[PDB]
């Protein structure tokens, strides 16, 4: 089925967010959960 | 912790994949593919 | 460094704003709203 190609993933399924955030410094990680209060 | 940075990045996604499959629907429904 | 996924991750409300305003359109054209 072509379905499967989409069903179950969205337009951005192009890096893990594992290894999105893996080179980030102690303080830019608490920077950026910071950054959630604005983003919501 | 970054577990909280993943979670939301994760939920804006399936966000998007919900308003995706909405977009889908109606554009279906005004008799596209 | 982590500034472009701040910008990354404000990004996504607003792709959810142009969907929401395109599922609006949508849904005025199909007669549904």
């Amino acid at each position: 089925s072509t379905f499967g190609y989409r069903r179950g993933l969205s337009k951005y399924e192009s890096i893990d967010e594992d290894e999105l955030l893996a080179s980030l410094s102690a303080e830019e990680l608490k920077e950026l959960e910071r950054e959630l209060e604005d983003i919501e | 912790g970054m577990d909280a940075i993943k979670k939301k990045m994760q939920m804006l996604k399936l966000d998007n994949y919900h308003l995706e499959n909405e977009v889908a629907r109606l554009k279906k429904l005004v008799g596209e593919r």
